[PDB]
């Protein structure tokens, strides 16, 4: 029968087949009730599942008339041999999604429970995540800005060293000038402004090197904040599925409409 | 790059009064110079050259006027400061030192390049150093667009410069929908012409009764023959003396449109208002017109095997990786998981490399491909990603993608892509997550401090090119029922998410000659054909070539991610260039720049569509400024947006001018704002507010803060600073509401104060796209004879989680209005007070239908008494849309379509007038029979809004990363369904939450 049929997922959606069917080979395939009410088995072929209707009329079933096949089952198992290849060019029916091979905890107080703590869980690792990813955006955004300060910076001292050999180019003449003139005080007053000038080129190349450790800081922190995020999301994926599946068990188990 | 921060110098928001300046001397000589942080720098000049003969070598100085100022700053450009009239905190510098240079090279040109750096928010030279050949292409060859437009734009030079700056506000039918025709008396409305007369201000009102057909000029004739058969000719003549502009804003009726066709008449009749127009002189317009030109820029003065002779399948080699950022105390191996694509569809199942440990990235692995290389299509790319795997628990390993690329496997000149590669790439997108990222952007990440992937591409002895248009042409001319004309028209009339069946496909690929009767099907037909080969493809081009237009609203389709062919692209785009107009361009714009992202190469003929229009059109031109402008902080577009909006800056006329102004006026906003969030968190808010003021009474600061143009409407002038009627809200990231002049001459007549909410610190494109679907909603409803009436109010996002928003006059949230269950009729009551009582219970009903079909459609974030809120009018108005669709699947597991808006018995007592069994009544069944029609006009226009939503999956929005999210829509409006199904859904839905009431 195609209600015992593990391929069989009944009142299933395309968007959760997509799921059942994401990264893997071709072969791997689904029968469901149609997206109406008459059914559409889902394939893997060429990193796509293709959707092929199974047409019924007068209690014959094919994919295309004549319609030979008497029941749904009898023509998954005639493709699960014999192979889709001389139907329209291709592969055969080779990976069934089996609906048993996934856990049936006993009682409904009991999947009540386990869901209540596993909703539970979700929700604390979400909260840690999403405080994660707000850091993780944070440290990434003040980086960027650290490495434009650090081009600000470098700009800025090219113009104060420019200056220095602009004050050296110039200057060099009028020393000589200066000490035949006998001018010692305005030798001293070119001399005052150049000190005055590689003071402040040395408080500017401070100001870089601390900006720069603190960027070797941060790169630091964000590679420690990635490792962590990367670490959560996979487990965070699963609990969500875990929970999802509790919900979904209860569902029914439960009285439905 | 872009600024770090928003303030005066780096880590300082303001400058003190007084502030020391180095400044550095051409003799050499450093002056320290006490400047006062508003000072001009003609001033700071002048105070320093006085100074200047204070210190050693003065006698190498010339004249002041020789000079001018060049520093460093906040985005790292050394800029030379031609605008002397400028002040010193509004410099933007890095450090307070000023360098004295006498100006060399083009003023002018240097100019023009501060300006467009300016308003884009970085320094144009960064385009000059890109080394990047398709980016160099890109500036020089779009130029064309540039020079098009403007020569365009001076034919008839005073009346098409005009019809640029102030186009024609009209809709795209001049059709009349029946419902508003008979607001009008005997086919004809009732309009007020207004004049200002020289020699005294005062007014006068010729009020008129003329037919709604009447174009403006006719209209300007009825207005001369009632103010004064043998003058006749006179007024043939002087009716090109005179042109039409709206009251209290700068809308203007410059070309031949039926008056009813113009949005602020058409508007106007439907709300039974007057609609006040002000007649002034044409020569009092195209005076104020400036010439605006065009120059080249600098960069524009300045310097094979066939893809089917190759006789292999396809293989790429993975060498290596830099680093990967993962705990090996976690994760086991990783691996560069790699696929072939077109748009979002692998053209082969994809191939991995081997597990290697991440300590040592290196595969150096060559991955073969189940495609033989002439079989590719021209958009074929390589989608990777380096993943992480681990098998700790189970036989069921994990999977987490580390970091991902795309590369475009044919150049930006149908070269197949050979030779070595280094692709750095890019952080997984939130929420993602697949292994493998197809929607992403192309390109390496730019940001060299990021894991680099060595690649490499196979030689050919020479250089692999794709085929011409003819050889294509060759191969497809070599390659080649009743009930069958009814199950293609079928398909032809389902969604675009809607499943295909193989047999389907088959259908609809061995019919694809019929097809071109009915044209609506080429998407469907489109996805029938096997990309993976070229003998099906050669076929499709030929199709394409001769295939007849479709609707701009089906066209739009074709430019989404899952249609990448550039031929494809390309009748798309013709579509649009013959049929879209310019009211359906302004308002579905946000898709139109979104999906410049989808586009595989910089230069494209939608780029170039576009442009053009925003180049033609000044209303256009502000939003996509806008749009682009709010994304130049995501790395992810800044080059693409940045050559785009450099390109639009250098062509936009005077407009940038404005522009800047309104850049400029945003940036205080948001250094303001910037020092309320960090430095005054922890305040009071009358103590907060006393430094608000402060502030804004600053010269520099009402320099900048008044005068300017709304960014949400740049026909709404925003004249003086109205500061006592400035407020911080005491809410949610605490926006500023902020109060401007209107300076229009008779602004009386439409609003004499201009308020904008402006929220710094929360992203506002989500609630920017659901107030453009509720526009696209009210217009599907208006042209299908309901006046279900919402208050769309202007929301626009100006950058990385900052926007503006516009304030709801006259509105009060529930909550505050319950200050008992009768309390919101009572409101309403003595709000309305006679005989107007029953056009306020009329707008209430009708914008309740509205909201209600509209809220349950999108899956709006749950409503509440702050989160509706009503105007004195009767008029509801929802507020916050942060978020939608299914947006609580995540949180919560459970598969459930919501009423978000639930109808209280409040709610109910007033549609009810009243009454005690508000179900019961007649005013309600008038009330779910308004929704019932609502509910099925957004249905029967359900493609349009399934393509607009389809259209935003690469933006980045945290609702909206893939189809499947847009399955919600599709849900809602019980597409799988028939009519009667959806109508007998959308029912129980509304009885479930209502508990009973919505009989059939
Ligand atoms: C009468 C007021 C109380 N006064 C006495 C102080 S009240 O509280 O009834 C009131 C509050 C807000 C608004 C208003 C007007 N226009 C708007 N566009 C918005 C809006 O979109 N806000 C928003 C908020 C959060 C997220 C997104 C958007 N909110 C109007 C009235």
């Amino acid at each position: 029968s195609l209600q015992d049929a593990e391929w069989y997922w009944g009142d299933i959606s395309r968007e959760e087949v997509n799921e059942k069917l994401r990264d893997t080979a071709d072969g791997t395939f689904l029968v469901r009730d149609a997206s109406t009410k008459d059914y559409t088995l889902t394939l893997r072929k060429g990193g796509n599942n293709k959707l092929i209707k199974i047409f019924h009329r007068d209690g014959k079933y094919g994919f295309s008339d004549p319609l030979t096949f008497s029941s749904v089952v009898e023509l998954i198992n005639h493709y699960r041999n014999e192979s889709l290849a001389q139907y329209n060019p291709d592969v055969k029916l080779l990976y069934p999604v089996s609906k048993y091979q996934q856990d049936k905890e006993d009682n409904i107080e009991a999947v009540g429970k386990k869901l209540h703590e596993y909703n539970t869980q979700f929700q604390e690792k979400s909260r840690e995540y999403d405080r994660l990813y707000e850091e993780y955006t944070r440290t990434s955004q003040e980086i960027q800005m650290k490495r434009t300060a650090i081009e600000a910076f470098n700009e800025t001292i090219k113009i104060f060293e420019e200056q220095c050999q602009t004050q050296e180019r110039y200057s060099k003449e009028y020393i000589e000038k200066f000490k035949r003139e006998g001018n010692e005080k305005e030798i001293q007053r070119i001399m005052h402004n150049y000190d005055k000038l590689k003071s402040r080129i040395s408080e500017i190349i401070d100001s870089r090197r601390r900006l720069e450790e603190d960027l070797k800081k941060q790169a630091a922190e964000y590679r420690e904040i990635d490792k962590r995020m990367n670490s959560i999301k996979p487990d965070l994926i699963q609990l969500r599925k875990t929970r999802d599946q509790y919900l979904m068990w209860l569902t029914q188990k439960g009285v439905r409409q | 790059p872009p600024r770090p921060s928003s303030g005066e110098l780096w880590g300082i928001h303001l400058m003190p009064p007084r502030i020391l300046v180095e400044c550095l001397l051409p003799n050499g000589m450093i002056v320290t110079l006490e400047c006062l942080r508003e000072a001009t720098l003609i001033t700071i000049k002048h105070e320093l050259f006085k100074e200047a003969r204070k210190y050693p070598l003065h006698q190498l100085l010339q004249d002041e006027s020789s000079y001018i100022f060049v520093s460093v700053t906040q985005e790292a450009e050394r800029e030379e400061f031609f605008d002397e009239t400028r002040r010193l905190c509004d410099l933007r510098l890095f450090q307070p030192f000023l360098k004295v240079i006498e100006p060399v090279g083009n003023r002018e040109e240097k100019i023009l390049n501060r300006e467009i750096g300016f308003a884009i928010g970085m320094p144009v030279c960064e385009f000059d150093m890109v080394k990047d050949p398709e980016v160099q292409d890109f500036r020089r060859n779009i130029l064309n667009v540039c020079k098009e437009a403007v020569d365009l734009r001076d034919l008839n030079s005073p009346h098409s410069r005009a019809m640029y700056v102030y186009p024609p506000n009209v809709e795209s039918s001049p059709e009349l929908p029946k419902h508003i025709y008979n607001k009008l008396d005997k086919g004809q409305i009732i309009v007020v012409i207004w004049v200002i007369v020289s020699p005294n201000n005062d007014k006068q009102k010729y009020t008129l009764k003329i037919n709604h057909d009447c174009v403006p000029e006719q209209v300007i004739a009825e207005a001369i023959r009632k103010k004064t058969e043998q003058l006749k000719l006179c007024v043939l003549e002087y009716q090109g003396k005179y042109i039409l502009k709206v009251c209290g804003c700068d809308e203007y009726f410059l070309e031949k449109y039926p008056l009813s066709q113009y949005k602020y008449i058409r508007s106007c009749i439907m709300l039974g208002r007057m609609p006040n127009l002000m007649l002034m002189a044409k020569e009092s317009l195209y005076s104020q017109l400036p010439m605006d030109c065009f120059t080249m820029p600098s960069y524009s003065r300045r310097i094979t095997k066939s893809l089917w002779v190759i006789n292999s399948a396809l293989r790429i080699k993975i060498l290596c990786a830099t680093y990967v950022n993962v705990n090996i105390r976690d994760i086991d191996k990783i691996y560069v998981r790699t696929g072939i694509y077109h748009g979002g569809e692998p053209l082969c199942d994809n191939v991995n490399t081997q597990r290697v440990p991440c300590s040592n990235p290196r595969w150096n692995e060559w991955l073969n491909y189940d495609i033989y290389i002439p079989d590719l299509p021209r958009a074929a790319r390589l989608c990777l990603s380096i993943c992480s795997v681990k098998g700790r628990k189970g036989a069921k390993e994990e999977h987490c993608p580390l970091a991902w690329g795309n590369i475009n496997l044919f150049d930006y000149t149908d070269t197949l892509v050979s030779g070595k590669m280094a692709l750095n790439l890019w952080p997984v997108p939130h929420g993602l997550e697949d292994l493998l990222n197809p929607i992403g952007v192309t390109g390496s990440n730019p940001n060299k401090e990021t894991p680099c992937l060595e690649l490499e591409f196979d030689w050919f002895s020479s250089v692999v090119k794709f085929p011409d248009m003819s050889v294509i042409e060759e191969h497809a001319n070599w390659s080649v029922r009743e009930n069958d004309k009814e199950q293609l028209k079928a398909i032809s009339t389902r969604d675009p998410l809607s499943e295909i069946t193989e047999q389907e496909k088959d259908f609809l690929w061995s019919h694809r000659h019929y097809c071109v009767t009915i044209p609506e099907i080429l998407p469907k037909l489109l996805l029938s054909v096997k990309w993976n080969s070229r003998d099906e493809v050669a076929q499709m081009y030929c199709l394409v070539k001769d295939w007849p237009p479709i609707k701009p609203e089906q066209a739009m389709e074709l430019l989404d991610c899952n249609y990448p062919d550039p031929m494809v692209r390309g009748f798309a785009v013709r579509c649009l260039e013959k049929y879209l107009t310019d009211d359906k361009l302004s308002q579905y714009l946000i898709q139109l720049v979104q999906v410049l992202k989808y586009e595989q190469y910089l230069d494209n003929l939608l780029v170039r569509f576009l442009l053009k229009k925003a180049l033609t059109n000044q209303r256009i031109g502000h939003f996509f400024f806008w749009h682009l402008k709010s994304e130049m902080h995501n790395k992810t577009v800044s080059q693409r947006f940045g050559l785009l909006l450099e390109s639009y800056c250098r062509a936009c006329g005077m407009y940038l001018k404005h522009l800047n102004r309104q850049v400029e006026a945003m940036e205080k906003l948001i250094n303001l704002t910037d020092i309320l969030k960090q430095e005054k968190k922890d305040e009071t808010q009358k103590v907060q507010m006393k430094f608000l003021v402060e502030q804004m009474r600053r010269p520099d600061f009402m320099d900048a803060l008044q005068g300017f143009l709304s960014p949400l409407n740049p026909a709404h002038q925003l004249g003086n600073l109205r500061l006592e009627e400035c407020e911080i809200m005491s809410s949610a990231k605490r926006p500023l509401k902020l109060n401007w002049e209107n300076p229009d001459i008779m602004s009386e007549l439409l609003f004499q104060n201009n308020i904008i909410m402006f929220k710094n610190g929360d992203d506002l494109r989500q609630d920017m796209l659901t107030l453009q679907i509720i526009r696209i909603m009210e217009n599907i409803w208006q042209n299908q004879g309901l006046d279900l009436r919402m208050l769309p109010y202007g929301c626009l996002s100006i950058g990385d989680c900052v926007g503006l928003i516009e304030w709801v006059r006259n509105s009060h949230t529930i909550m505050q209005i319950q200050c008992n269950s009768h309390t919101l009729h009572q409101w309403l009551k003595d709000k309305n007070k006679g005989e107007i009582y029953d056009a306020a219970i009329d707008l209430f009903t009708r914008s309740c239908a509205g909201y209600c079909v509209a809220t349950f459609i999108l899956g709006i974030g749950d409503r509440h008494n702050s989160n509706i809120m009503v105007k004195d009018d009767g008029q509801l108005v929802h507020i916050d849309f942060g978020h939608f669709l299914d947006h609580k699947k995540k949180k919560f597991g459970y598969k459930r379509e919501r009423v978000p808006f639930v109808l209280t018995q409040d709610f109910l007592i007033v549609i009810s007038k009243g009454a005690q069994e508000c179900t019961k009544t007649r005013e309600f069944e008038r009330f779910q029979e308004m929704c019932y029609k609502a509910y099925l006009a957004i249905r029967q226009h359900a493609n349009l809004f399934i393509n607009l939503f389809s259209m935003m999956l690469g933006s980045g929005m945290p609702e909206l990363q893939s189809f499947d999210d847009i399955a919600y829509i599709r849900k809602t409006l019980a597409l799988d369904k028939t009519e009667q199904e959806a109508l007998e859904y959308f029912m129980k839905q509304m009885n479930d939450a209502h508990h009973g009431g919505w009989t059939t």
